[PDB]
RNA sequence: GCUUGUGCUGUCUUCGUCCA
């Protein structure tokens, strides 16, 4: 038999932190712990016990000017990104810029090519569910007023036709719930809707 | 453990006179031997006796 | 192809989604991945996906099949008769299809799965295949005086359990350190232990559950560094005291087996994982052996 | 973790992975925490819903 | 980075308080 086997930095990671060296590398995403925050720096703990930290260059982004104390604080939880990895030493740098923790999305690196992947057919299931997401619910307008009345424009008129001149009814709009359409009967089966824009609603039902 | 306050008791566990004392503050620390459990498997000497 | 199913509960983290749009793939380059078609057997047997085997060419092979069937008249008797044997060979090949393509499935799947065998069976090979630790000044398969340090977990209340066995395989002493490891006295106590008690083990493992093991691992090298610990070589540059870290499913199996219990009814669970991982040293084999059924259920 | 049923002997199994509330920790897709016991919703698929039972990577 | 501490008998007896 071969000589005793001597665990290297990799398998020495491996065994302590239980997490293999391609499910922590550069390029992933990680919901890391807060443990210190300070001006230059903060100190966070990763869910295996890794200690990082991430210099004042990245916990705010390039714009801003606040201080990191006032933005994140102690036990506040955030998204990170890894830099590097000191596998021997189990430190690791991140970074909380959104260009990492949001645009990272394709982490796969699954060959696409067209002659054996379908990219056609994904693209059109990824319109298919984004459709799928902008699919919402509305629902009606209920309003108390004595001259409100929950009907069409073509309803409107029609039950101001058997009333005299004048007379004035109050139905929801098409532009939208802070929109009311007014139908008053200018002449003989002449009628004039008049659109309402409403401001400061308390409520989308409520006036 | 009560839920109150230990700080005033002395080394031998009782409090001194002149010490403002409010509810549920203890004045008169006791304990009572228990046999001790199997903890002596990995507990640096911190076990509950 | 895939059903509802596999459009729904294919995601892309899912390990199914290395193939949910794959087209064309060659059968000859499959027997060297064969993971990947197992994976998509796998896929379709949950009712997400369904394979399909096609030829590029199969239009030439209906056709040749046809002019060597046809007839060559051309009376309009005869193509009556070319188109009767057209179509009844067209529902011929819609018949025989299915049936090839079963077949072909079951021989990749045969290949594919004596492939991924053979592969267990080299790293199962591979993962045993280690002969004990060959102390200096020794012949290899001698079996060496073991000594293994361990807390576990290292949290505050978390004291280091220290069991020695010999080369005779037998429990010689267990001792328990109940100061912090980062004091002196920690260093001390270890320090009389190793020396004083005559114990002189070959090698030193050190293992634990977590990154504090590390430093544990950091102040013992540190310490046999400093002083000097050489073993005792029976009757000169005495060669220092070995400290390693040491692979555990072992350990952790037995640390959990009614055989420790029965063989050590009186000591604690961190003494079963001690005694574990000095026997593995000593000889992994039989150690790997004593798993029994539970060795199935190892990360091969 | 992959969505599979396994049946192994109780001995076989290596331990409960005791956690802490500080290493388990889960952030939804906005980045908001969500700890244990509350209701999520999934954003796309079947879209359910439901208690959370355990967090893990 | 060292991290915070949740639990109380029971049964008699007596003496009292407010009405009655």
């Amino acid at each position: 038999r071969r000589d005793f086997h001597i665990l290297n930095e990799a398998e020495i990671f491996q065994l302590l932190t239980r997490e293999t060296v391609d499910s922590f590398r550069k390029g992933m995403v990680i919901p890391v712990y807060v443990r210190k925050v300070e001006s230059s720096y903060m100190s966070v703990s990763t869910q295996s016990l890794i200690a990082g930290n991430i210099q004042r260059q990245d916990i705010l982004e390039p714009n801003d000017r606040r201080d990191p104390r006032e933005v994140y604080s102690v036990g506040q939880t955030v998204r990170a990104c890894i830099l590097d990895v000191d596998y021997y030493n189990f430190k690791c740098q991140l970074s909380l810029l959104r260009q990492f923790t949001e645009n990272q999305v394709a982490g796969l690196n699954v060959n696409r090519n067209p002659k054996f992947w379908d990219i056609e057919s994904e693209n059109r299931d990824r319109q298919e569910e984004i459709d799928k997401q902008r699919e919402e619910s509305r629902e009606s307008r209920v309003i108390k007023h004595p001259f409100f009345h929950n009907m069409k424009s073509k309803e409107a008129e029609d039950y101001l036709a058997a009333r005299p001149v004048g007379d004035v009814v109050i139905r929801p709009s098409s532009k939208g719930s802070n929109h009311i359409t007014i139908s008053w009967k200018v002449a003989p089966q002449l009628y004039q809707h008049i659109d309402v824009l409403e401001e400061n609603k308390d409520d989308a039902n409520a006036i | 453990l009560k839920h109150g306050t230990y700080e005033k008791l002395d080394e031998d566990g009782l409090i001194a006179p002149g010490v403002r004392v409010s509810g549920d503050d203890i004045i008169i620390g006791k304990t009572t031997p228990i046999p001790p459990d199997t903890e002596e498997l990995g507990q640096r000497t911190k076990y509950h006796t | 192809e895939l059903t509802e199913r596999g459009k729904l509960q294919i995601e892309p983290e899912s390990p199914y989604f290395d193939f949910k749009y794959a087209k064309n793939r060659p059968i000859s380059a499959l027997t060297a991945t064969p993971d990947l078609y197992l994976r998509m057997i796998q896929a379709e047997n949950d009712g997400l996906v369904n394979i399909k085997v096609e030829l590029p060419m199969l239009s030439t092979v209906v056709d040749h099949f046809y002019n060597i069937l046809k007839s060559d008249g051309t009376s309009e008797i005869s193509e009556k008769w070319n188109a009767l044997r057209n179509d009844a060979w067209k529902q011929s090949l819609d018949k025989l299809i299915p049936l090839v393509q079963l077949n072909v499935k079951e021989s990749i799947r045969r290949d594919c799965e004596r492939v991924l065998y053979f592969q267990v069976k080299n790293s199962f090979t591979k993962k045993i295949d280690q002969a004990p630790y060959q102390p200096p000044t020794y012949a290899k398969g001698t079996i060496p005086r073991v000594l293994t340090l361990s807390f576990g977990e290292g949290n505050r209340g978390d004291a280091v359990l220290g069991v020695f066995m010999d080369d005779s395989g037998d429990v010689k002493s267990q001792i328990k350190f109940d100061e912090d490891f980062q004091s002196r006295d920690f260093s001390d106590s270890l320090t009389r232990y190793i020396k004083s008690n005559n114990i002189n083990p070959d090698i030193i493992g050190i293992s634990g559950f977590n990154i504090h093991t590390k430093k544990l691992f950091d102040k013992v090298n540190e310490l046999v560094n400093e002083e000097r610990l050489t073993i005792e070589y029976d009757n000169s540059d005495k060669h220092l005291i070995r400290v390693i870290y040491v692979n555990d499913e072992t350990a952790r199996l037995y640390q959990h087996s009614s055989k420790s219990s029965a063989e050590y009814p009186n000591r604690p669970q961190l003494a079963k994982y001690c005694i574990g991982l000095a026997k593995y040293i000593q000889s992994p084999l039989l150690e790997y052996l004593a798993l029994d059924e539970s060795m199935y259920s190892l990360h091969i | 973790s992959d969505g599979k049923l396994l049946s192994l002997p109780p001995v076989s199994i290596y331990s409960k992975l005791n956690l802490n509330p500080n290493q388990q920790i889960a952030i939804d897709s906005n980045g908001v925490e969500v700890k244990v016991g509350d209701t999520v919703r999934e954003f796309t698929g079947e879209r359910r819903q439901g208690t959370i039972l355990h967090v893990y990577r």
